[PDB]
């Protein structure tokens, strides 16, 4: 019942800047705070235990602090090894502990156009009775990045799982694709689809379309 | 009118402070020299800067001897007057930068709790204390800025040409009185407000500290800039300038009596030593959630009761205390398991039982609490 | 309908640090994220600033050399330095109408020419 | 050291049961309070549990009580948690976490020593191969973009190679997406040059260990 909310969904910074976490609580917790960091498909590891104290182990750079019910990380000194998910946790007692939703540190690079790629389906779906286009975003930074699949220029919903790849270890930039899951039959109703994509590196929305 | 005036109040006012200063001081003067016998780093530090102040107002003290003898006589000897308004500066001086810098070492510990470990230590104190009185004294020496011959013939020392110049009025007075004042009142001010928020006798010590400075330094600093734009950039206009004449006069012969108005922070440092609203609603939500578990009946009401009298606990415990806050703690924790178990009279045991305690080991805190915080 | 203004621009030196900015009359300006465009040769990104506490980020061709801020949350400037010859563009302004940063753009602005002597 | 192996966790029917036993070495279950957070796919942290053996307390979360049962034998150091009347939602990676006694240090600090984590995945699916289908580059398009698709897999220890691995920079294997008929799907993609297609061969190596199916498929311009 003790919610706890970290302001910062998704931080981006460069390696040597510094890092603000925010955390508020929903009632009085005096210093039962304590800040977690997990890197992808590993445990969660402690940072600061307490308001502000720092456990023995990691390196200095981590530093807490508490204002009254708000709570605070710094990372002021980032590192190549500092990029993961950082997460805020009210400990007042053993069931009521809570965590936040979490925070996750990517590193900043230069705004990226994504490279749009539609592909349409292979004759082997066609036989098996299903359908599904994929729109392919390629090289993008931010992960702010939105597909709408449209047909006939008619949005829509649903039917439509996208999936975005982390950070690449050479570019530091981001891959989608979104998958259009159609029967065999909607699918040879009609002639033309399209997916349209907007990102905060265009002018313009990309809309890259096939013929059936 | 003005002279008889000032006669009377010479005579009457000069007679009662010198032997006031003459116990009182030396009162405190033997009180902090048999309590610097303690030699606690940070318990020594506070009397050497009690007794510097105590030896700069002794020296006044002595002087009122001499101005008054030298001031019964028309001027029959004219070399030492200018000894007793340089004693009186010395003096005034000195104790404004010794409060100053007590103030300072207040704040200083107040709201950085760890520098106060390598800041406030006795050798910092002595060597603090004898470097201002080098350069008060040092400041003290340029009082022969009238005419090389003949020298100011009044001990009132009025003074003339660079001497209310902005060469030696702002160099002085802005050095001496106006940083001081300003530091001071931000170091208490400070010091006040954080003392507030945890929220007596330390609140006691800077309001005191801060009352004399004013009350003793205030008036004759006020006087001196007032006399400094009247005299030298506003028009002489007689009414004015006898007034200002006159408020300059009675703050010399009532700046005088720092040296008895000095017991009011030697009194409150002296209570504080021998003693030695976050904590104020923490004991009260601890009260008011104890108060209502006894009326619940749901277990999610006493589990929130409990929820919030644990943190209260908790945020408590950071201003004998800690066992006993330990405990309560851990009450609070039977409590709250016995709620989640779904046990509701069990619960209200528990809180029966925390009561208890929190009468037993908790009331002596909140209460020795306030009367330090 | 969100009345959107641009002010600024010129003719300046090969290194005549420069300041541009944008007046966003409606709605609130920390509500959503703005951005900063460049053509002329088809439109080109330059940088986006979005609400408080996330940053702002900037184009691969300006990056360093430009600086944008929120600023009183009213819109968004533009600091120039070490201004390259290759930069003569006629600076258009946005706004993200999205509030998870999708670069909508559905408003655009007017814009003035900067030309780099 | 101290160290806290979980294990247990696999394949289970909706509806069905599981225990989790995590193991402590270093300490001991009567020392320290033992806790279950676990966090679904992609989404944050969650506690589920906590047992003291010491006292006796067992406690559970709003959206687990009634179902999961946590219990510790101190005898073998071991937290056991058991699953039942299990629902899609509960699908997670489970940690075990310990955490001090009141009072003092141990207490403050809250979740100092982890575990390693333990997959469950709960869903009324069974195990099949992944039909690899793919995507042709578009004959119109300097830079083309390839691929290979898989679909309808249930476990997820699927990796895809291009060219037996001789091919690395440019590709981009996606995540695998949870899809409404309870499989998975996954689209590896890759970018080569396209200088009249590169008359290249390019082939689509795609392993399911548990369906024992490893099926290349060779993609072609239309
Ligand atoms: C450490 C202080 O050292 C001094 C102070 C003063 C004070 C003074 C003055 O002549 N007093 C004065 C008068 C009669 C005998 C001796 C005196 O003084 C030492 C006047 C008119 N005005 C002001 C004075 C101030 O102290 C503050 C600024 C205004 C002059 C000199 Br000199 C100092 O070396």
């Amino acid at each position: 019942d003790i919610q706890m909310t970290q302001s910062p969904s998704s931080l981006s910074a460069s390696v040597g800047d510094r890092v603000t976490i925010t955390c508020r609580a929903s009632q009085s917790v005096s210093s039962a705070v304590a800040w977690y960091q997990q890197k992808p498909g590993k445990a969660p590891k402690l940072l600061i235990y307490s308001a502000s104290s720092l456990y023995s182990g990691v390196p200095s750079r981590f530093s807490g602090s508490r204002s009254g019910t708000d709570f605070t990380l710094t990372i002021s000194s980032l590192q190549p090894e500092d990029f993961a998910t950082y997460y805020c946790q009210q400990y007042l007692y053993y069931s009521l502990v809570t965590f936040g939703q979490g925070t996750k540190v990517e590193i900043k690079r230069t705004v990226a156009a994504p490279s749009v790629f539609i592909f349409p389906p292979s004759d082997s779906q066609l036989k098996s009775g299903t359908a599904s286009v994929v729109c392919l975003l390629n090289n993008f930074y931010p992960r702010e990045a939105k597909v709408q699949w449209k047909v006939d220029n008619a949005l829509q919903s649903g039917n439509s799982q996208e999936s975005v790849t982390e950070q690449d270890s050479k570019d530091s930039t981001y891959s989608l694709s979104s998958t259009l899951t159609l029967s065999k039959a909607d699918y040879e109703k009609h002639k033309v689809y399209a997916c349209e994509v907007t990102h905060q590196g265009l002018s313009s929305p990309v809309t890259k379309s096939f013929n059936r | 009118g003005v002279n008889e005036l000032m006669k009377t109040l010479q005579f009457a006012v000069h007679i009662p402070t010198f032997v006031l200063g003459l116990l009182l001081n030396l009162l405190a003067i033997h009180v902090f020299s048999t309590f610097l016998k303690n030699r606690w780093p940070d318990y020594a530090a506070t009397s050497i800067y009690m007794i510097n102040l105590a030896v700069f107002d002794l020296l006044l003290v002595l002087s009122l001897p001499f101005k008054m003898v030298l001031s019964q006589v028309q001027s029959p000897f004219p070399s030492l007057c200018t000894l007793v308004e340089c004693l009186y500066f010395v003096s005034m001086y000195g104790s404004v930068w010794t409060i100053c810098f007590i103030s300072m070492d207040r704040f200083l510990a107040i709201r950085y709790p760890l520098l106060v470990s390598h800041l406030r230590s006795p050798r910092k104190a002595f060597g603090i204390c004898c470097t201002i009185w080098v350069l008060v004294w040092t400041g003290s020496i340029p009082i022969y800025s009238f005419h090389g011959k003949v020298e100011k013939y009044m001990c009132f020392h009025n003074m003339s040409d660079d001497t209310w110049s902005a060469k030696v009025f702002f160099p002085l007075e802005v050095f001496g009185f106006l940083l001081p004042m300003g530091i001071m009142g931000f170091c208490c001010s400070r010091s006040i407000h954080i003392l507030l928020g945890r929220r007596k006798a330390c609140i006691y010590t800077i309001a005191a500290s801060l009352a004399v400075f004013v009350v003793s330094f205030l008036p004759v600093h006020l006087g001196f800039f007032l006399q400094f734009l009247v005299r030298n950039s506003f028009i002489v206009e007689c009414r004015a300038k006898q007034s200002i004449s006159f408020f300059l006069q009675l703050s010399m012969c009532f700046s005088n009596v720092n040296c008895c108005l000095d017991v009011f922070i030697y009194y409150f440092v002296i209570k504080e030593f021998r003693m030695n609203a976050d904590l104020e609603d923490n004991w009260e939500t601890l009260n008011d959630n104890l108060k209502v578990i006894e009326k619940a009946d749901n277990a999610a009401q006493v589990k929130d009761a409990l929820t919030k009298m644990r943190a209260a606990a908790l945020d408590a415990q950071k201003a004998d205390f800690r066992h006993g806050f330990d405990i309560l703690v851990g009450q609070i924790d039977d409590a709250l398991k016995l709620a989640n178990e779904g046990k509701v009279k069990e619960a209200q045991a528990a809180a029966e039982q925390l009561k208890t305690t929190r009468n037993a080991y908790i009331q002596k805190y909140l209460e020795r609490a306030r009367s330090t915080l | 309908q969100v009345q959107l203004q641009e002010s600024g621009g010129g003719l300046v030196q090969p290194g005549g640090s420069l300041r541009l900015s944008c007046a966003a009359s409606g709605r609130t300006i920390s509500r959503y994220a703005m951005s900063w465009f460049r053509q002329a040769k088809e439109r080109e990104f330059v940088a986006v600033a979005r609400r408080s506490g996330d940053g702002a980020f900037y184009a691969d061709s300006v990056q360093g050399r430009f600086t944008v801020s929120r600023d009183d949350a009213k819109t968004v400037y533009l600091q120039m330095n070490s201004l390259k010859p290759e930069d003569t563009a006629v600076y258009y302004c946005a706004i993200d109408s999205d509030t998870f940063y999708s670069g909508s753009y559905d408003y655009w602005g007017q814009g003035t020419q900067v030309t780099v002597s | 050291e101290v160290q806290l192996v979980e294990s247990g966790g696999g394949l289970v029917q909706p509806g069905g049961s599981l225990r989790l036993s995590c193991a402590a070495s270093g300490f001991n279950v009567r020392s320290f309070s033992i806790h279950w957070v676990r966090q679904a796919p992609g989404k944050g942290l969650e506690w589920v549990a906590y047992i003291s053996s010491s006292s006796g307390s067992t406690s559970y979360a709003d959206s687990v009580k009634g179902r999961f049962t946590i219990s510790a034998d101190t005898s073998k150091n071991t937290a056991y948690l058991q699953m039942n009347s299990l629902r899609a939602e509960d699908t997670a990676v489970y940690y075990c976490a310990r955490w001090g006694y009141w009072p003092g240090e141990p207490w403050w600090k809250a979740f100092d020593y982890w575990g390693q984590g333990t997959l469950v995945t709960v869903s009324s699916a069974s195990t099949k191969g992944p039909s690899v289908f793919p995507l042709a580059p578009s004959s119109k398009s300097g830079t083309a973009a390839l691929g290979c698709l898989v679909k309808d897999y249930f476990p997820e220890p699927v990796t895809v190679s291009w060219n037996s691995g001789a091919l690395t920079s440019g590709v981009h294997t996606f995540p695998a997406v949870l899809q409404s008929s309870g499989l998975y799907s996954l689209s590896s993609v890759v970018t080569v040059p396209s200088s009249s297609l590169g008359t290249q061969t390019y082939i689509c190596n795609v392993n399911h260990k548990p369906s024992n199916t490893k099926v290349d498929k060779k993609v072609e311009p239309k």
